[PDB]
């Protein structure tokens, strides 16, 4: 199968460059979807295919996978970016695949 | 100096049934107070499940209703858990703890994932 | 079944300084609040109970007060122990049910 | 633009069949490169996947585990909009409800719907 | 290792992706290695690779980045590689592939969607792999595909709930043989975009479940399919019935062990034009079994019927008119059988019949009569084979009846006859008559007055008799151009033999006793019966046992351009015998006893040649012999095959193994 799993927080100062990982066997193996939830919304879908961004999502987000962890990073931070993070991908049974979710902080 | 420990399954398969064993050392279960089962779910929230008494007259939480079980053994002195339906909002810390006043001396505590 | 909301003084505190912990319920309890002080390291301790009374062994720097609905614990100077989070507990009325919690953090 | 928009009872009563309906504007539910499917999140954060639905030849619908023999997710073209139903509800199931269009190649989720809060008490 | 263009690396134990080669290749094959994986990196400088063949390896698993490092990659060939765990990654970026080669991989599953990419995909091979499904996606992709190979898998259903992710694709070509298949469960054909050729050979499928696939196959695209080594026990006018709702045009059932085929079995069928049914056991072919078929235009009916046990009318039977139906039937082939004979309306109804192969195809014909072949007179028979079925005797006004019949082919029989000539009567655009291999054929002079278009005649090894009359036997066919009267030990030949045969261009002569007439010493002089023969081009004369050449025998022949007097006796020839040869590019006097040559003799010869062979000749390694031709060896151009070690001298005692080029 295939079980995605990222970290329970991460804390940023406003301005500087957060990274939120999403580990999984083999998840290079697979194309990753990166969703950010703000408090009391429906997520938004921000990285897709796990490399580049929808329309109208800002280039200070991007994302990476290689080996066994993927990566959303955020250059400088807003205020706004503060939110709940997840990642995603797909196997045959499930076509949607979840990680924990990672609550990114900022000052 | 009248400790207690839990101890039991570490994982349990959904919808079946957990039992959790509690002994007691240095005070008999039967001479007083009451004692009782106390969980703590992932959150950090804490919830009391139910005690039974020095007497065996027990008492049960609402939340629980129809599907939980405090018996005891006197013979070897503790008490059991026992939680019919499990299903995943059932994972926690249980604790174990003995309460005149308030709870005041707990389980090292057992964790259990379902 | 029965409400227990926590909020406390400034949020990291200094060492050696007045903290307190207080706590409000739904109705009046009559006086039945507990304190308990769990340590991370998941240890569970009694500290006060019927409001003001503390348990033997507990340091004269923990007091408990109020009455009715509205309730409290206080540090009259902080330390390096009393590092850990603190739950009101009552138990007028079953079933018997917590709060929230609060962590005692420093530096 | 494309935009999802739901509807439906925000009270279920244990032991009944909790129906709510996502309504598509900007898009067809009988369209082409993407498939329509539900996503469900308990207050305590657990973002979690129901099913979908989608068309080839006919249509085909993956549920998960889980809800397996409960959901009922199936499209109605007359009206551009598809719905979600489960039945025998218990309290487990109290969560915020969210339709939603994963897309094709590999089933990215562009667009959610605004979210209906469902709870299952007495 | 090797380049071209092409670099060619297959075969040299490589454990490495080799950086030495030129940057500028479009094409790389690294097949037959110990390679294990492809890193990216090692490929950055091959970016031109349009073709990357890298079959035959170790390879467990590629990097997706591979394929971004040759984005021009047409053509993927991964077969026979370790290669079985598939990822949506594996060809996510492979784009510009037509051809994704994935044979032999233990391969028992497919995931996700590892194809999705390749929308560019025309050819896509799953062969031998251990593949239990035909689901290769989870959406409807591959709308470009035309080949979909997924022979030689434990494949056992056809469901439409997996095949309809080719909604929107046109499928050339679906091979689905040695797969072990049971159900075709409803839908599964329409499920796919058009499907134009279904292969399912191999397939243990049997009668009753052939016909429920044909159902299944109603109303579809399909125009070919393959039902070979179906196990089809028998036939029947239920079994192909939803073909009826098909426009298929070719329709292969061989190697069916097929026994018995009822009548309007293949009636549903009346836009077929290929028919393939060889290699059956057919029992009796009764009057309507080829009923419906009337668009065919290609049957194939070799070794189809039953073979005779032990004779108790174990042959095979063939109802008259069986053919009928077939009105547009142009190419019938049923050599390879055991047919009694031919009937009085075997062949009636096949108004379009050009061409017809009976090859063996009876027991025995013993004897063509007027009656043999009268079922044909109404076809426009061009080509008739007659080869291998022990015919015997022609009598006369045989092929009256194939008017416009243009090659006839009577040779390997036992025919043994003299030929009045009668026989060719009806013959009028014939143009080419085979009659070698036989039992004894006797000339007279008529033997082919009947047939003067004839331009090609075989006479080998018929013994012949009766070459040497007044004016020829061949002497009507004055537009013959290939003669063959090889191995009939003829003896005697007339002056005027070929006389009148301005345009014979061929003339095989060899393995005869013609030698003495070549001899000054023959009583009334030698022969010359090449006389006159200007257009002739090749002359066979070997194994006569010549041993005088005449000095102007050749003086007519000026077109000649292969000359082939080998295996006689011939050591010395009169000086400028081949004077007038100046067409003339290959000599050949390969085994004889030559011992001199000299450039009197050879040196117009020589002159301009393509070839030269003679070869194990009894070469005398001195000056006045040898010395000009192993100058002329040396310094010409025409190619000597094996000069070095067939070319020998013999004399004098000290130069015995030299070869005649070394001195
Ligand atoms: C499997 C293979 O080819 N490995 C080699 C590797 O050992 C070498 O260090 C590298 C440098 O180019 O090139 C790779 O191709
Ligand atoms: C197609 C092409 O450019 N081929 C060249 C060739 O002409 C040249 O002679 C050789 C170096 O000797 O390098 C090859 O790459
Ligand atoms: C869009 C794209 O890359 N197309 C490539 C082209 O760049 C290349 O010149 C050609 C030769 O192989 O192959 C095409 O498929
Ligand atoms: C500039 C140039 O050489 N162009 C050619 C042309 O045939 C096409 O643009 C493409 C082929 O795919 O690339 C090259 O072969
Ligand atoms: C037995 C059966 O199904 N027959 C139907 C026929 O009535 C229909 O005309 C055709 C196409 O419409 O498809 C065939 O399969
Ligand atoms: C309903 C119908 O017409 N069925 C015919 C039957 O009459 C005929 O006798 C048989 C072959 O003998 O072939 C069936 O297709
Ligand atoms: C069974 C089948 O394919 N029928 C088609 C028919 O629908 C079409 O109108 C016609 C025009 O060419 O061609 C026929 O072959
Ligand atoms: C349009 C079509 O089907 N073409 C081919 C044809 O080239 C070939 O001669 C025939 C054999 O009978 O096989 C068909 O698949
Ligand atoms: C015209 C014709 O063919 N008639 C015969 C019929 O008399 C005979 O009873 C039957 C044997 O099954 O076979 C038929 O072919
Ligand atoms: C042995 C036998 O019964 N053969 C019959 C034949 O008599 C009949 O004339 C023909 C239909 O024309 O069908 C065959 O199956
Ligand atoms: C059956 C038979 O005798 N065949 C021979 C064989 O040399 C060759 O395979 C064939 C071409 O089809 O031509 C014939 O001379
Ligand atoms: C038998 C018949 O009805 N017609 C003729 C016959 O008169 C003639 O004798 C025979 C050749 O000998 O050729 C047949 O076609
Ligand atoms: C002139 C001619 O066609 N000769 C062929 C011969 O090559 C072949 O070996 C034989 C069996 O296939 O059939 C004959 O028809
Ligand atoms: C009764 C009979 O058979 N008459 C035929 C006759 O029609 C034919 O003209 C003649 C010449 O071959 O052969 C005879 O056998
Ligand atoms: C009787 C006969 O068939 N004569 C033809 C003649 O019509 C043709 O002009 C020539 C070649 O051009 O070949 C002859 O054999």
């Amino acid at each position: 199968d295939i079980v995605l799993t990222q970290p329970p927080s991460v804390s940023v100062a406003p301005g500087q460059t957060a990274r939120i990982s999403c580990s999984g066997d083999n998840i290079g193996s697979y194309y990753v979807h990166w969703y950010q939830q703000k408090p009391g919304q429906a997520p938004v879908l921000v990285i897709y295919e796990d490399s580049e961004r929808p329309s109208g999502i800002p280039e200070r987000f991007s994302g990476s996978n290689s080996g066994n962890t993927a990566t959303l990073t955020i250059s400088g931070t807003q205020a706004e970016d503060e939110a709940d993070y997840y990642c995603s991908s797909y196997d045959d049974p499930n076509f949607q695949v979840f990680g924990g979710g990672t609550k990114l902080t900022v000052k | 100096q009248v400790q207690l420990k839990e101890s039991g399954p570490g994982l349990v398969r959904p919808s079946q049934s957990l039992s959790l064993t509690c002994s007691v050392t240095g005070y008999s279960i039967t001479s007083g107070y009451y004692w009782n089962w106390i969980r703590q779910f992932p959150g950090n929230k804490l919830e009391w499940m139910g005690y039974i008494s020095y007497d065996g007259s027990n008492n049960y939480n609402p939340s629980l209703k129809g599907r939980i079980s405090i018996t005891r053994d006197t013979s070897k002195n503790q008490f059991f858990l026992k939680l019919n339906s499990v299903t995943t909002d059932d994972t926690a810390t249980y604790y174990c703890a003995r309460a005149y006043i308030g709870f005041a001396y707990w389980g090292q505590g057992t964790l259990v994932t379902v | 079944d029965i409400q227990l909301t926590q909020s406390t003084s400034s949020l990291p505190a200094s060492l050696g300084d007045r903290v307190t912990i207080s706590c409000r319920a739904g109705q009046d309890i009559s006086n039945h609040l507990n304190w308990y002080q769990q340590k991370p390291d998941g240890t569970v301790k009694l500290l006060i109970y019927y409001t003001s009374r503390l348990h033997s062994g507990v340091p004269s720097r923990f007091s408990g007060s109020g009455s009715g609905t509205d309730y409290s614990l206080t540090i009259s100077n902080l330390e390096q122990e009393d590092i850990a989070t603190y739950f009101c507990q009552q138990g007028n009325t079953l079933p018997w049910t917590f709060g929230g919690g609060s962590k005692l953090e420093i530096k | 633009q494309v935009q999802l928009q739901q509807s439906g009872p925000g009270l279920v009563k244990p032991s009944q069949t909790l129906s709510l309906t996502c309504a598509i504007s900007g898009d067809s539910v009988s369209s082409n490169s993407a498939a329509w499917g539900w996503i469900r999140q308990s207050p305590g954060r657990g973002l979690e996947w129901l099913g979908i639905i989608q068309k080839r030849s006919k249509w085909y619908n993956n549920y998960a585990v889980k809800v397996k023999s409960k959901i009922t997710i199936n499209p109605d073209t007359s009206k551009n909009q598809f719905s979600l139903q489960l039945s025998s509800v218990t309290p487990e199931d109290t969560a915020v409800y969210y339709c939603a269009r994963y897309s094709y190649p590999f089933y990215s989720i562009d667009y959610w719907g605004q979210g209906t809060l469902v709870t299952v008490s007495s | 290792t090797v380049s071209h263009e092409v670099a060619d690396c297959s075969h040299l134990k490589l454990t490495q992706v080799p950086d030495d080669l030129p940057t500028n290749i479009t094409v790389l094959n690294l097949t037959h290695n110990q390679l294990r994986r492809l890193p990216a990196a090692n490929f950055t400088r091959y970016s031109q690779l349009t073709s990357l063949d890298v079959g035959f390896n170790t390879i467990s698993k590629l990097e997706p980045e591979l394929c971004q490092k040759l984005p021009m990659l047409k053509v993927l060939n991964l077969q026979h590689n370790e290669l079985s765990q598939l990822s949506d990654k594996t060809f996510a970026f492979c784009t510009n592939l037509t051809e994704l080669h994935l044979m032999s991989n233990s391969i028992q599953k497919i995931k996700n969607n590892p194809f999705v990419k390749q929308k560019n995909l025309i050819t896509l091979d799953l062969s031998h792999n251990g593949l239990s499904s035909t689901k290769l996606g989870t959406q409807v992709q591959l709308e470009n595909l035309q080949e979909l190979l997924l022979s030689n898998n434990k494949i056992q259903a056809l469901k439409s709930e997996e095949l309809d992710i080719f909604a929107n694709s046109s499928l050339k070509k679906l091979e689905l043989s040695s797969n072990q298949i049971k159900e075709f469960s409803p839908g599964c054909f329409h499920a796919i975009g058009r499907l134009f050729g279904l292969f399912l050979n191999n397939v243990q499928l049997g009668p009753s479940l052939t016909e429920k696939l044909c159902l299944e196959l109603a109303n579809t695209s399909i125009r070919n399919l393959s039902l070979s080594n179906s196990q089809l026990s028998t036939t029947s006018n239920t079994t192909f019935l939803g073909l009826k709702w098909t426009n298929l045009t070719m329709l292969d059932l061989s190697y069916n062990n097929l026994n018995v085929v009822g009548n309007d079995s293949f009636a549903w069928l009346p836009q077929l034009e290929y028919f393939f049914l060889e290699y059956n056991n057919i029992q009796h072919l009764f009057s309507h079994s080829l009923h419906g078929l009337f668009n065919v235009r290609y049957l194939n009916l070799k070794r189809s019927f039953t073979k005779q046990s032990i004779s108790l009318a174990s042959l095979p039977k063939i109802d008259d008119f069986s053919f009928q139906w077939l009105k547009c039937l142009e190419h019938l082939n049923m050599e390879d059988n055991d047919i009694p004979g031919i009937k009085s309306n075997m062949f009636t109804g096949l108004i379009n019949l050009k061409y017809l192969s009976l090859s063996n195809s009876f027991t025995s014909l013993r004897t063509l009569t007027n009656e043999t072949f009268v079922s044909l007179a109404h076809s426009p028979l061009h080509i008739l084979n007659l080869t291998k079925n022990k015919i015997s005797k022609i009598e006369s006004d045989a092929f009256s009846w194939l008017g416009h019949l243009e090659v006839l082919d009577l040779g390997l029989n036992e025919i043994g006859q003299e030929l009045t000539g009668q026989e060719w009567r009806g013959l009028e655009n014939i143009f080419e008559i085979y009659l070698s291999y036989n039992k004894y054929l006797q000339l007279t002079r008529n033997s082919f007055a009947l047939v003067p278009s004839l331009q090609r005649l075989m006479l080998r090894r018929v013994a012949l008799k009766n070459v040497d009359s007044s004016p020829s036997p061949f002497q009507p066919l004055r537009n013959l151009t290939i003669l063959d009267l090889s191995n009939n030990n003829i003896a005697n030949i007339n002056d005027d033999m070929l006389e009148g045969l301005e345009k014979l261009e061929i003339l095989d002569l060899q393995h005869n006793n013609l030698a003495r007439l070549w001899k000054h010493a023959n009583p009334g002089g030698p022969i010359y019966f090449l006389k006159g023969l200007s257009h002739l081009h090749i002359l066979n004369l070997e194994s006569n046992g010549f041993d005088e050449i005449p000095v102007e025998v050749f003086k007519d022949l000026f077109e000649l351009k292969i000359i082939d007097l080998g295996l006689n006796n011939l050591n010395t020839l009169p000086a400028s015998v081949f004077n007038n040869q100046v067409s003339l590019k290959s000599l050949n006097l390969q085994k004889n006893l030559i011992t001199s040559v000299e450039k009197k003799v050879f040196g117009p010869a020589f002159r301009n040649l393509t070839e030269l062979d003679m070869r194990f000749n009894p070469f005398d390694c001195t000056c006045e012999s040898i010395a000009w031709f192993v100058n002329w060896i040396n310094e010409t151009h025409t190619n000597i095959p094996e000069l070095s070690s067939h070319y020998l001298c013999n004399t004098p005692p000290h130069y015995h193994g030299f070869p005649v080029r070394l001195f």
